[PDB]
């Protein structure tokens, strides 16, 4: 008929006639990821494929949610939906679902690792924080933030990937060889307590430092460990934060040793980042004083996206159609609480692939 | 004027056993050092043990005479930190020196709440199969399945809820006189002490429905003679109100509470003066039911008697 | 300034 299968490795992409001559990109927790030439659109694209999604109900629901984000989230900092299709022809015949997006040049693996200047740093996490706020406007929580979801391209752009773990989700989706969630997990989250907003900014703390380090700022040897690292080096929290923790999370932490920490001038010298840029705010001193306001284990302490839009370090790239740009309109008001059977996840994403 | 010093090795053996150095634990406890040392916010050594995991050196502390079941100024007992931490063998070495399954800490969280919220599916089953309460609620009403919900453990979320079911037969066998469903379901690991929504227990529904045979298996497997609901009515408060006389004798010999009240101040003879149950009345006052006790509205049992016309048993409450 | 225009690998 209209479709053909071409073997990539061990995965069968059974795509569209229009997409042509598939080349594997990246390896993900839900498969494999391609990249193909439309021809009707005679532009290169990206395909990865997503096998019987509702069979597990974490990944239905993580399916059906973004879905549904990615046809409504229309934004220059969010990949971008394409086309969506199912090779099986009904409803009881459903089996595998494909996601047809722009098509990057590379994650941030690369850039993190190479030297770059304060110009494309500070506009990288510029990039960054409009993704941010803008799935923010959507009432919508990262906190998955990672280099490995975060899509660079030569020109210079930023895109996410994915619209990371819901409140329900928990800690980590499904395995990958390529990733280690727990670095850049924040400390409310490790400590079993609630998130805000600014739980996102850890996230970024985390890849901003990666930058000027070039090495994992903070890795735990497992989850529990993830919070020794953090202490290690930002110092054990005051006082004030310790009373919001659950019992038995308070009586850990108050009972860890006593770290004094580092102040970030010694954490981040001078000699870790780039020369100071000609531009006045592009300092080496103003891109520490923004770590000093993201890496914060207290989060009410934290600054939040729109302070940090409003940062020297950033406020340079400020445009108000990229941060303040008009909130996306998601059409299901219980898009993260439903609960449904694996039968009702089918029928329930079959929907969307099909309208 | 007298001034006491003291040598106080249970801040070394403290530190000792917060910083995972066991040859000095055991140095430490050679020489003489307090395995219930307390620290200003009540951390005993096993505590610190407890989330170090290092399995030996807990079985010697709980040997010397640890208290397992020791609580820091938030409430947490080392049964706390390591179902949250998720160290089998030590919630296991725990409860075979007596740990309480159903220790509660400040902010009403029992270690089932704690294997819930962090997965650890394994310690859940331990915990379950040492009696752990399946319906607890902490602080703001939430069970451990619904904790487990809440952090995204679907399977521990299935488990829980496969074992409330068992409990919600339980009752309803109780309720409805199935004796053979009853005793299966208390075989199956049913907790014979499970509540509704309202706070009924099996024993509850038993003695309202008037099943003897099934007041006596509840009783018999350790059910709570003296177990309230949200009214504040006991097995035996049902019991006088439906006039059984043999269910209250039953109730009565396992300990049952004569003179209890709900929250308007009603007792069992206040219930069984009120319906006309003359024959209750006389066990009642033989087991020691207090003829003076008053409600809310200074009503006796003699009181009630008088106002539903009960002119026969109204005399017996006179002459007490 | 204006924004980087170039990203190498
Ligand atoms: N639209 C995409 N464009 C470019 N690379 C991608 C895309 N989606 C996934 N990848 C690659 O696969 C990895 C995770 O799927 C990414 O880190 C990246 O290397």
């Amino acid at each position: 008929n209209n479709f053909y299968s071409v073997e990539i490795g061990d995965s069968t992409f059974t795509v569209l006639k229009r997409y042509q001559n598939l080349k594997p990109i990246g390896s993900g927790a839900q498969g494999i990821v391609c990249a193909a030439y439309d021809a009707i659109l005679e532009r290169n694209v990206a395909i990865k494929k997503l096998s019987r999604p509702f069979q597990n109900q974490t990944h239905a629901k993580r399916a059906y949610r973004e879905l549904v984000l990615m046809k409504c989230v229309n934004h220059k900092n969010i990949i971008g939906l394409l086309n969506v299709f199912t090779p099986q022809k009904s409803l009881e015949e459903f089996q595998d679902v494909y996601i047809v997006m722009e098509l990057m040049d590379a994650n941030l693996c690369q850039v993190i690792q190479m030297e770059l200047d304060h110009e494309r740093m500070s506009y990288l996490l510029y990039q960054m924080l409009c993704g941010i706020k803008h799935l923010h406007s959507a009432g919508i929580i990262h906190r998955d933030l990672k280099p490995s979801n975060i899509v660079v391209k030569s020109d210079c752009t930023l895109k996410i990937l994915d619209f990371g773990l819901a409140r329900t989700a928990g800690t980590s989706f499904m395995m990958t060889p390529y990733v280690v969630t727990r670095y850049y997990r924040a400390p409310e989250v490790i400590l079993g307590m609630g998130y805000k907003e600014n739980v996102d900014l850890w996230s970024v703390g985390c890849i901003m430092g990666e930058m000027v380090c070039h090495k994992i700022l903070f890795p735990g040897r497992d989850y529990i460990d993830q919070w020794n690292k953090v202490i290690e080096q930002l110092g054990t929290p005051c006082p004030e934060f310790m009373k919001k923790l659950q019992p038995t999370v308070r009586t850990y932490v108050e009972n860890r040793p006593k770290y004094a920490g580092y102040s970030f001038e010694k954490l981040f010298p001078d000699v870790l980042f780039p020369a100071d840029s000609e531009h006045n705010k592009l300092k080496a001193s103003q891109a520490r004083d923004l770590l000093s306001k993201m890496l914060v284990i207290d989060a009410s302490k934290r600054i939040s996206v729109d302070e940090a839009l409003q940062h020297p370090y950033i406020n340079v790239w400020y445009d108000p159609s990229e941060a303040e740009a008009p909130p996306p309109k998601i059409p299901d008001k219980q898009l993260d609480e439903r609960e449904h059977t694996i039968e009702e996840w089918k029928e329930l994403i079959y929907k969307e692939v099909m309208d | 004027h007298h001034h006491h010093h003291g040598s106080d090795l249970g801040k070394k053996l403290l530190e000792a056993a917060r910083a995972g150095q066991d040859d000095e634990v055991r140095i430490l406890m050679a020489n003489g050092a307090d395995v219930n040392a307390s620290d200003q916010l009540g951390i005993t050594p096993l505590h610190l043990v407890a989330i170090t995991g290092h399995l030996e050196i807990v079985e010697v502390l709980l040997k010397n005479g640890a208290d397992v079941n020791a609580h820091d100024f938030v409430g947490t007992t080392p049964l706390h930190l390591a179902a949250f931490l998720g160290h089998l063998e030590i919630v296991e070495v725990l409860l075979k020196y007596g740990a309480d399954v159903n220790a509660v800490d400040r902010d009403g969280l029992t270690p089932l709440h704690l294997a819930a919220i962090h997965g650890h599916l394994e310690i859940v089953e331990v915990l379950l199969k040492h009696g752990a309460l399946v319906k607890a609620k902490d602080k703001f009403g939430k069970t451990p399945k619904d904790l487990a919900r809440d952090n995204g453990n679907q399977f521990i979320y299935e488990l829980l809820e496969k074992a409330e079911l068992l409990e919600k037969l339980l009752l309803e066998a109780a309720r409805e006189g199935h004796r053979d469903r009853v005793e299966e379901f208390i075989k199956r690991g049913a907790d014979v002490n499970t509540a509704d929504e309202t706070g009924f227990t099996p024993l509850h529904l038993a003695a309202w429905e008037g099943h003897l045979g099934i007041v006596e298996v509840l009783l018999k497997n350790g059910a709570d003679v003296n177990a309230n609901d949200e009214r504040g009515h006991t097995p035996l408060h049902l019991a006088a109100y439906t006039g059984h006389l043999e269910i209250v004798e039953v109730l009565l010999k396992n300990g049952a509470g004569v003179n209890a009240t709900d929250v308007i101040g009603t007792a069992p003879l206040h219930l069984a003066a009120m319906w006309g149950h003359l024959e209750i009345v006389e066990v009642l006052l033989k087991h020691g039911a207090d003829v003076n006790a008053q409600d809310k509205f200074g009503k006796t049992p003699f009181d009630l008697a008088i106002d539903n016309g009960n002119e026969d048993i109204a005399e017996v409450l006179q002459k007490a | 300034p204006k924004r980087p225009t170039t990203l190498n690998l």
